[PDB]
RNA sequence: UUGACCUCAAAUCAGGUAGGAGUACCCGCUGAACUUAAGCAUAUCAAUAAGCGGAGGAAAAGAAACCAACCGGGAUUGCCUUAGUAACGGCGAGUGAAGCGGCAAAAGCUCAAAUUUGAAAUCUGGUACCUUCGGUGCCCGAGUUGUAAUUUGGAGAGGG
RNA sequence: GUUCUUUGUAAAGUGCCUUCGAAGAGUCGAGUUGUUUGGGAAUGCAGCUCUAAGUGGGUGGUAAAUUCCAUCUAAAGCUAA
RNA sequence: UUGACAUUGUGAAG
């Protein structure tokens, strides 16, 4: 991660004596805690499953995991959120 | 505390328990007047994070507003202009339905100040909102340091000028290159960019 | 309208309340641990660790929920009349998870009158005097058999679906002929 | 309206521009007002220097990174290294910027030195209220100017290894261009 | 029978508050056409005039879900500049910002989300008195479906 | 500048060790329609439909899959020149 | 005017 010392190339830039700043607590905003993990687990067993989540579970058992992502992408937004949702449904299926 | 559980449970809007509650409550709201006083918040957890406190001087109102687009109110659809302005049906109001509900409650109680509002329910015809209002004349508010800023005359009819949370979003009051048109006010920015500046010793 | 529709099990569990005989004994024990009134507060303050350790009923939704999560509540009373039902709808599951016995009792106004409030919506006992240990254990066994031990089966049962008086007669008539 | 050999003009005057003409007739008047405001603020506020001490920072961008200028405020780490707290620093006339970070040791050392010199050249009056009269210096920036750091000595010896600088630039440029394609070939094999 | 609670009403009930005017400047909504393109419909005029709602001595914005790609900068506003530039456009007529750099002015902050639980510690009103932009005692009421103290990410909290 | 009250077994700041560290939902985001912008596989705003996550989320000015990196901390609020 | 989605739940058969 050191600079080469010249104005062009991969690690272009001037060499200076590096320092490590203290980590900022705001960088851990999305970090799970013991309190919030307990609440979310308790709510899931109370509320149950959404109608589109039930259809996703059926597709995993009957039509494979690949088609579940295609449907999950349509109900959700981006493709990255569909992958996370499918993995969440797999854990629910596994713990049964 | 129970507020943490309420926050997470409110996010499961399509669960069986919340579907039952939303069907019963939407019927009850439809039977009441379009604007009516609410005895207590329906979502106490949501009210607290928007600034509500359970003390004298805080008032909750419930309001019902019609959904859909804004039909251009011209007779028989005639616009009398160029074809680019002949649209009538597919036009959209530039302010949200939440703002419309907030403004109408403000006129009903002109002695109060609107703090915030939140969504509660909706059907095909209507959306339902609850509005938080503060009494600027009550001594429990005027003697409280955290809330007596609302008593300043500069904060009269905040919802009419779009100074509330929903008003600032519709105005595009945000930072970054995405909001270059409306960072400091769209019309103020336009005036600055369309002004001819001349000095005594011409440049 | 709330009884014509099918009630989900999470809400339907609140239709079962403590019976009159055991509820009367429940309030008899709780009435021995009333919080001190403002008048009793004044005499205590002017006398003042010159005071003995107090024993009183714990109340307050945020206060009681924290007590359950820390394994400190020995018995929790739940009102069935909370109009924003979400405030208390999760308590039976939370108590079941933490192993704290609970009872759905009839009347938020009645819970309030034992804590000098108009309404309370929740009450709990954390520490009881030695002379009342036997009474508390007898109540817990009776209360557990009605709510805690039946939680698994109640969670699977839907409520509601009751027809009106005239609709019931019409259906019964068609079934007979 | 096009004739003769003339440049193409782009004068933007097709709106109601005459309604939005701003002539600065009050340029001299505003200078008098600003000087009056500075004079009345200096007398009103304190024998304080009318401005806060600022740190020295590196200007961003490859076009301006060769110069140092005044930043907004000293970092939390910089004020801690000087032996004071952020809350107390603000009341003594030191600007504190909590969102700036330290990654350069040279900049960090320079800002620490500035804080040391500032504390040695000021007198903090006690809160009792004695407040002996002192001469008011109107500019802390003038008292503590910012200087460009030295880079090299005036003359040295010629140390040539025979390698061409032009060749070095070409090879470094070529290495970056083909880095991705070469890695793919190695991965495939 | 009696007494609570919840919700909903009434009173020339006790005390308050809103309307209208002004509107140069300020915050929003709504919204043209003449005109230009040598015709004309997209475009342009213009996110303008007219219409409607709402403030102040300023308003608004404001302490980053920012800019950057640098050895990084560091709330907002304004001036000089960037620049008639990147870009948009029957790519026609025309339109058109932003980062950096210099300067003016500089100022920072707090709620929600935690059990005071060996003590609702909080507050409106009434009444008596007083050193009256308020204070004290007392009495009802609000409030546990949460009023104070404590902590707002730069952190911070429980123990030693 | 002088003077009357001790506020207070009050309040605040600073070192080291250990366990923790709660952070805003019909919202973000996505599709579509209209309007708007210099913003161009779509700059902002709004209607309808769908509707999240917690080592997460937004942004990095050409759509997409995959692998990294940088940078901030939205959906709550006040504030002179 | 026609279709789709939302409003939109409950039970049975072909
Ligand atoms: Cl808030
Ligand atoms: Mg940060
Ligand atoms: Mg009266
Ligand atoms: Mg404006
Ligand atoms: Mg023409
Ligand atoms: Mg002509
Ligand atoms: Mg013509
Ligand atoms: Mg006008
Ligand atoms: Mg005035
Ligand atoms: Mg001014
Ligand atoms: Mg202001
Ligand atoms: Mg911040
Ligand atoms: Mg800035
Ligand atoms: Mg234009
Ligand atoms: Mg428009
Ligand atoms: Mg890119
Ligand atoms: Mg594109
Ligand atoms: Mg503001």
């Amino acid at each position: 991660t050191v600079k080469t010392g010249i104005a062009i190339g991969l690690n272009k830039g001037k060499k200076v004596t590096s320092m490590t700043p203290a980590p900022k607590i705001s960088y851990k905003k999305g970090a799970a805690s013991n309190r919030t993990k307990f609440v979310r687990s308790l709510v899931r067993e109370i509320a149950g499953l959404s109608p589109y989540e039930r259809r996703l579970i059926d597709l995993i058992r009957n039509s494979g995991e690949k088609r579940a992502r295609k449907v999950a992408k349509k109900r959700l937004g981006s493709f990255t959120r569909a992958k996370a949702k499918v993995e969440e449904m797999n854990n629910i299926i596994a713990a049964s | 505390g129970a507020y943490k559980y309420l926050e997470e449970l409110q996010r499961k809007k399509q669960s069986d328990v919340l579907r039952f509650l939303q069907r019963v409550r939407v019927w009850e709201y439809r039977q009441k007047n379009v604007i009516h006083r609410a005895a207590r918040p329906t979502r106490p957890d949501k009210a607290r994070r928007l600034g509500y406190k359970a003390k004298q001087g805080f008032v909750i109102y419930r309001v019902r507003v019609r959904r859909g687009n804004r039909k251009r109110p011209v007779p028989k659809g005639a616009t009398y202009g160029k074809p680019t302005n002949q649209g009538v049906n597919e036009l959209k109001y530039q302010r949200s339905l939440r703002a419309t509900a907030e403004e109408r409650v403000g006129r009903r109680a002109a002695n109060l100040r609107v703090l915030n509002s939140y969504w509660v329910n909706q059907d095909s015809t209507y959306k339902y909102f609850e509005v938080i209002l503060v009494d600027p004349q009550h001594k429990a508010i005027r003697r409280d340091a955290r809330y007596n800023w609302i008593c300043d005359p500069v904060h009269k009819h905040r919802e009419a000028r779009g100074l509330t949370a929903t008003g600032k979003k519709s105005r595009g009051i945000n930072k970054g290159h995405k909001f270059n048109n409306t960072k400091a006010g769209r019309r103020k920015t336009w005036k600055r960019q369309n002004t001819l500046s001349l000095w005594r010793y011409r440049k | 309208l709330s009884i014509r529709l099918k009630v989900p099990p999470t809400i339907a569990q609140f239709q079962y309340t403590l019976d009159r005989n055991t509820a009367a004994e429940t309030f008899k024990l709780f009435n021995k641990y009333r919080p001190e009134t403002a008048a009793e507060k004044k005499e205590r303050l002017t006398k003042e660790d010159a005071s003995p350790k107090p024993y009183a009923v714990k109340y307050g939704l945020n206060h009681v929920v924290a007590l359950i999560e820390n394994k400190k509540a020995k018995l929790v009373l739940i009102a069935n009349d909370v109009d924003p039902i979400e405030l208390v709808v999760f308590l039976p599951a939370l108590c079941k998870k933490m192993g704290v016995p609970y009872a759905i009792v009839k009347g938020k106004a009645r819970l309030g009158t034992l804590v000098n409030q108009k309404t309370s919506a929740v009450a709990a006992l954390t520490e009881v005097r030695a002379e009342d240990e036997a009474a508390l254990a007898k109540l817990v066994s009776t209360i557990d058999a009605n709510f805690a031990d039946k939680y698994d089966e109640v969670k699977k049962h839907w409520g509601g679906g009751i027809l009106g008086n005239k609709a019931q007669a019409k259906m019964d008539k068609r079934a007979k002929n | 309206a096009i004739s003769k050999n003339l440049p193409i003009l782009k004068n933007h005057f097709r709106k109601h521009w005459q309604e939005r003409v701003k002539v600065h007739f009050d340029q001299a008047g505003k200078k008098v007002s600003r000087r009056n405001a500075r004079a009345t603020r200096a007398a009103k506020i304190a024998p304080r220097p009318l401005d806060l001490l600022r740190p020295v920072v590196r200007a961003p961008t490859v076009k301006y990174n060769r110069k140092v200028r005044a930043g907004r405020g000293f970092t939390l780490a910089e004020v801690k290294a000087a032996g004071l707290t952020a809350a107390y620093a603000r009341t003594i006339g030191i600007a504190v910027d909590h969102r700036r970070q330290n990654r350069n040791q040279e900049i960090f050392d320079a800002n620490v030195q500035r804080l040391k010199e500032y504390q040695s050249k000021i007198i903090v009056f006690p809160r009792n209220g004695k407040a002996p009269e002192a001469e008011q210096v109107l500019s802390a920036a003038a008292t503590f100017p910012i200087a460009q750091p030295a880079t090299d000595v005036e003359a040295r010896a010629v140390q040539d290894n025979g390698e061409s600088a032009f060749r070095t630039l070409r090879l470094a440029r070529s290495e970056k261009k083909f880095r991705g394609i070469r890695e793919k070939r190695a991965r495939e094999k």
